[PDB]
């Protein structure tokens, strides 16, 4: 039976990326730094 | 952060632009030029299944060698603390040389399959 | 942060009390007497519908002109490193004169119609 | 609908308040309430 | 944070490993030998419960009863900046003297019943 | 039995729970791991709320 509502139950995969970059502000070389990770333009909810 | 249970490390999907995703990360940013940033982000993997993955993240003015050196123990005590059985860390680093101002991410996204 | 494809920009809606809003925030705090503080958000919209729009935020010891150019051309800018053509730039901003403690905010709050 | 469809945010609304306080997070709970967004639950995007 | 209306203060329930927990929370971490941290949480309740309640946390280089005493009052200043009728503040604390390096934390934890 | 709170934003909480803990650590992070751990809070994804 092949799974429904998936989104709505938790996360079930774990991707490792890593970037850097140069910004003329603090926020616009971390937004640099993420899209140089491949995850740019998502929106980041820190899990602590 | 943690790996839920049965979830797999995977390569980065193709996200949604605008995703709600939940990501454990570390990051660092510096205008000193010259100067050598680094993050890094390590997951351990429990052997026993329906245990959870714990994620570590780091970041410093150090080396990527020595970042990821660093995240990688931190995850084996968090698994040391826990008393669990570790089947193996996986884990990755980045370094930058700042030239004016520069910042050093890594980070551990958690999606769907 | 960013704005999803498609996703529109409303007056705030009745939000349920205790509902957990996605936002993307800047805010400054200071108990120096008389020091002016702001904060501000801009959300650059792209001229493609296909691709998502940025939410920069701002704060700092300034004025809302000051903190509401800055933010601004903080998301021109990261439009202009994803090489994507900007349509326009929407922003807010405000400032608070510090009494004996303050605080300026600003958000840019998502949700669902 | 009776089948719930799983979608990202498709508003966004801006606002901005400002306000004292007797401690900083009294204050800010006060830049909320003064931006039209205190009794909700915020969580930060990144 | 915020507590939704209706909610109850309930003992922590069993938790699927890996849950993603809305969590209000304070913490402190030090490396200063023999220094004493704290941290606590209250959660002011409504007399009328179709309003919400309101979270505070809080974190110091104090005593665990100044850390709640201090907690606990900015719980009440939030309902007299409302100008709603305050039923109780519920409220926990915790304090650590670090030996090497310590973290005192405090959470209230959203969940479902 | 699952949630994601992130995305069914239709099904607000209705419970709080309060819980507290402290402990060492190797590093700042693996303290802080170990006092979430002591709140018995620990293996769990903590989404901050503000
Ligand atoms: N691209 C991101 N998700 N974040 C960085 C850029 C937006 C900062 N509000
Ligand atoms: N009203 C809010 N959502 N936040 C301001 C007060 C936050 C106290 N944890
Ligand atoms: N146990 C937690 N939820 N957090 C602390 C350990 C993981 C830090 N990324």
């Amino acid at each position: 039976i092949n799974p429904l509502h998936a989104y709505f139950k938790l996360p079930n995969t774990v991707s490792l990326v890593a970037g850097s970059s140069e910004g003329e502000t603090p926020l616009n070389a971390f937004d640099g730094a993420l899209l140089n990770a491949g995850i740019g333009n998502v929106n980041l909810i820190r899990i602590s | 952060x943690i790996m839920p249970p049965e979830a797999e490390i995977v390569p980065l999907p193709k996200l949604p632009m605008g995703a709600l995703v939940p990501t454990a990360y570390g990051y660092i940013i510096s205008d000193v030029p010259g100067e050598t940033i680094s993050a890094a982000i390590s997951v351990a993997i429990p052997k026993d299944k329906s245990l959870c993955g714990l994620i570590m993240e780091y970041e410093g003015k150090c080396s990527k060698k020595e970042a990821e050196k660093t995240v990688r123990e931190m995850a084996k005590i968090g698994f040391e603390m826990r008393g669990w059985e570790l089947d193996r860390i996986e884990s990755i680093a980045v370094e930058h040389t700042v030239e004016k101002l520069g910042c050093a991410f890594a980070a551990a996204a958690l999606w769907y399959k």
